[PDB]
């Protein structure tokens, strides 16, 4: 559920976003997206160890 | 003029190129201009007329 | 009303994109003055 | 997407938003054409924001 969660983004798909977005742009979105899902996977490795 | 996607499904779409359905390859595909994974099989399950 | 579940599926979409506020519902009355069947 | 365009001398096509080189993949519900004159350097304000 949290990978298809949003996190504040226009959208949950990185393909839609590089089909219409800038690729100067969605730089930030991108990165916002890939942060949010890195803090959600390294809760559940600590829950997990 | 404004270029956003509704409920609807996206009855214009700019890639006109060349249309085909051939298969019995592997290597990737694009569905309606977004790019995913997952091959084209077939469905048991009958989709609604919407 | 009956006591049941039963979902109600889409038939169509309208792209109307009009103003409505108030709604307004007709009937008819029968000829064989006139006569009005049962309708609730 | 070429009857718009590459008929007349070049326009002032310049706009921020959707990519002129992605719009050979993008698909949109519907679109809003909407037309109107405006005098001198009024282009400026016809602009998001
Ligand atoms: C529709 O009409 C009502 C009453 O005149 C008004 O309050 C409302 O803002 C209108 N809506 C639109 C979308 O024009």
């Amino acid at each position: 559920k949290q990978l298809s969660s949003k996190f504040g983004a226009i959208s949950s798909v990185l393909n839609d976003i590089f089909s219409r977005l800038d690729p100067p742009e969605a730089e930030v979105q991108i990165d916002r997206l890939i942060t949010g899902r890195l803090q959600s996977l390294q809760t559940y490795v600590t829950q997990q160890l | 003029l404004s270029f956003e996607l509704l409920h609807a499904p996206a009855t214009v779409c700019g890639p006109k190129k060349s249309t085909n359905l051939v298969k019995n390859k592997c290597v990737n595909f694009n569905f309606n201009g977004l790019k995913g994974t997952g091959v084209l099989t077939e469905s048991n399950k009958k989709f609604l007329p919407f | 009303l009956p006591q049941g579940f039963s979902a109600l599926e889409p038939l169509v979409d309208l792209p109307i994109g009009i103003n409505i506020t108030r709604f307004q519902t007709l009937l008819a009355l029968h000829r064989s003055g006139w006569t009005a069947g049962a309708a609730a | 997407y070429s009857v718009l365009y590459n008929l007349a001398p070049f326009f002032t096509f310049k706009c921020y938003g959707v990519s002129p080189t992605k719009l050979n993949d993008l698909c949109f519900t519907n679109v809003y054409a909407d037309s109107f004159v405006i005098r001198g350097d009024e282009v400026r304000q016809i602009a998001p924001g």
